[PDB]
């Protein structure tokens, strides 16, 4: 929402210069981590705790590839120890490669909004601390245009669904995204029983307004 | 339940708004996971509520004209007509329990 409520920028944990060492392909559909096939696009959210999240978005038919890591605060390539800490200010985030023939960037905004709670603050479920805030990322102009409109129209939404609750999500322009450690990527497929965190305020998104 | 009526955007004025009794419209939309959700809610209420009442269900992606007219905000909406003006409005997933809308 405002910087203010994040690490100050002198506080924040310094970091490293090198890079996550980031697997070769998806591990669910043996995309590339990293490539973006032409014509695709890249898209960039924080829901919350971020395993439920990557799996909620690579299971949309579309969706090349997705990955867990952390993005929106200061420290560069951290660590999830780090993150853990509050003092990166990044949230934990996902990164979408998606084919806009097929996946449109306003769906994957109806996804957003429907499956976290965007007027939490702080937190995301049981999971409590700033990265774990609500924010979007966008990368173009077109993007951001979009992505603020759906905040709009979902904050209408909320009223209607009679919640006085104001929205606290941030959308900022996409800073450098800090891929996750191989573990995290991918995890609710390597560990089919671990944690994903109930999302939604139970109220969607309608469309074109 | 086979006591639910599916409409479309012409079929709205004569179906719900010139029709006697109370009328639930459920405006859904596949892609909504609260929709889902409370659909077959509505199914049981369609059996339970019979003859004090007609649940009939929306598709907002193959009907995107009528949703629009009353001003929905958020999907999914229950409007709850009684002759033609809009009696009551529920928006947004709900239990079994709080379908107590009025009578
Ligand atoms: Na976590």
């Amino acid at each position: 929402f405002d910087k203010k409520h994040l690490v100050s920028p002198a506080d924040a944990l310094p970091g490293r210069n090198t890079p996550m060492p980031v697997a070769t392909l998806h591990a669910v559909n043996g995309h590339s981590m990293t490539n973006v096939p032409d014509g695709m696009e890249i898209a960039i959210f924080a829901m919350g705790a971020f395993w439920g999240v990557e799996r909620l978005f690579w299971q949309l038919p579309g969706v090349y590839s997705t990955a867990a890591g952390y993005t929106g605060g200061y420290t560069p390539n951290p660590t999830y120890r780090e993150v853990a800490s509050g003092d990166t200010g990044h949230a934990e985030a996902v990164r979408i490669v998606y084919d806009p023939s097929v996946i449109s960037y306003e769906q994957l905004l109806q996804v957003f909004w429907e499956n976290h709670d965007p007027a939490q603050g702080m937190r995301q479920g049981n999971d409590h601390g700033t990265q774990y805030r609500s924010a979007i990322y966008p990368l173009t102009p077109e993007q951001d245009a979009a992505a603020r409109a759906s905040l709009e129209r979902f904050q209408a939404a909320m009223l209607a669904a009679d919640d006085d609750r104001h929205i606290t999500t941030e959308i900022a322009n996409a800073t450098p995204f800090y891929y996750a450690e191989d573990d995290h990527q991918q995890y609710l497929h390597k560990n089919p029983y671990g944690y994903a965190g109930i999302g939604g305020i139970g109220v969607c998104l309608p469309p074109e307004a | 339940s086979d006591k639910i009526i599916h409409l479309t955007d012409d079929s709205f004025d004569t179906d719900v708004l010139k029709a006697d009794g109370a009328i639930l419209v459920d405006f859904w939309a596949e892609w909504c996971g609260p929709s889902k959700m409370i659909a077959p809610i509505l199914d049981e209420i369609a059996d339970e509520y019979q003859g004090k009442l007609t649940v009939a269900k929306l598709n907002i992606d193959q009907n995107p004209g009528t949703a629009p007219k009353y001003g929905i905000r958020g999907i999914p909406t229950l409007l709850l007509f009684k002759n033609g003006e809009v009696a009551a409005t529920k928006v947004g997933a709900l239990s079994k329990g709080q379908l107590k809308e009025f009578l």
